């Protein structure tokens, strides 16, 4: 006998299966994507971005800006020793 | 005004240091020094959702955790050859401590009512000494006030003190004869490791603050 029409229904497999609901992200997501993202931090200029840039940038972490830091704060102390002494 | 209000402004500067330029723009790979304040949050994470872990933890995250840094920067920056007391005035730290420990008994006594005094009956012991363990909680409830400022002020004073102590000590080393300045790096090398002894207890104690008012609010916010 004559055979019944589901076949050639198809209206809900796109609410039907869990890719859709990644579909609908990754088309928001990936179509207003950038080639590569925007920034690992920059700024602190006054030739002080330089000083960021060589020490506080994901490029390294060394003792370098430590020192540099420490140093700032007993040029503070030493020279107000010899204006206490 | 004072040279102490110059150092609390310089330890606001660092704090902001650490999220402003030790982020990469807020990377979310993550950069070297980012990867740092990353952990110490994981770690309070766990230890304040650890200790203050309830319905409220999250809500008490934020007060637990400027109590953490603050203490951990001002912790390297008076271990700075010149940098002047902060932690070594005893004052500010055991006030702070007081008020904390007082903004836990108003905390407790106004969250947890009269049988907020149901905290100083520690179990229900034999009725004969019931009172005494009233009178011996109490007691040492308010000993709680003053310990949590004693521990770090007592131990940022005390390692000031012995480098100082020993620094004029090895001067006077070194200053008379020359067979005695053969022999003079000995007791030097002494002092160095006293200083790293004392870096790494400043670190030490400033876990031991923010676990320790983690754990008095433990006893405060859940009765008993």
């Amino acid at each position: 006998v004559s055979t019944l029409i589901p076949p050639k229904v198809v209206s809900s497999k796109n609410i039907g299966s869990a890719p859709n609901a990644k579909r609908i992200a990754n088309v928001v997501h990936f179509y207003k994507s950038l080639p590569q993202g925007p920034a690992p931090a920059i700024k602190a200029n006054t030739r002080l971005a330089r000083y960021k840039a060589k020490y506080f940038d994901g490029d390294n972490a060394s003792g370098k800006p430590l020192w540099h830091f420490a140093l700032g704060i007993i040029a503070f102390g030493y020279s107000m020793e010899y204006y206490f002494h | 005004l004072t040279t102490f209000s110059l150092y609390t402004i310089i330890v606001l500067l660092v704090i902001t240091s650490l999220y402003t330029l030790t982020n990469n723009n807020n990377k979310i790979i993550g950069s070297r020094w980012l990867i740092s304040q990353e952990a110490i949050y994981d770690t309070i994470m766990n230890m304040t959702k650890g200790q203050i872990g309830g319905k409220n933890w999250g809500l008490y995250f934020p007060m637990i955790f400027t109590l953490f840094m603050f203490i951990f920067i001002a912790n390297l920056i008076s271990m700075i050859p010149y940098s002047f007391a902060l932690s070594a005035h005893l004052v500010f730290i055991i006030s702070l401590s007081i008020v904390i420990w007082l903004g836990n008994t108003i905390l407790g006594l106004y969250k947890h009512g009269w049988v907020f005094f149901s905290l100083f009956v520690p179990a229900g012991t034999p009725l004969p000494l019931v009172p005494l363990l009233v009178i011996i909680e109490t007691l040492s409830y308010f000993a709680r006030a003053i310990s949590l400022g004693l521990r770090l002020g007592s131990n940022i004073l005390a390692g000031h003190l012995l480098m100082v102590i020993l620094a004029g000590l090895t001067f006077n080393f070194m200053l008379i004869n020359l067979f005695t300045l053969v022999f003079g790096f000995v007791p030097l090398a002494m002092i160095l490791a006293i200083m790293m002894l004392e870096f790494a207890i400043g670190i030490i104690q400033g876990y031991v603050w923010a676990i320790l008012t983690a754990s008095y609010l433990k006893d405060a916010v859940y009765l008993h």
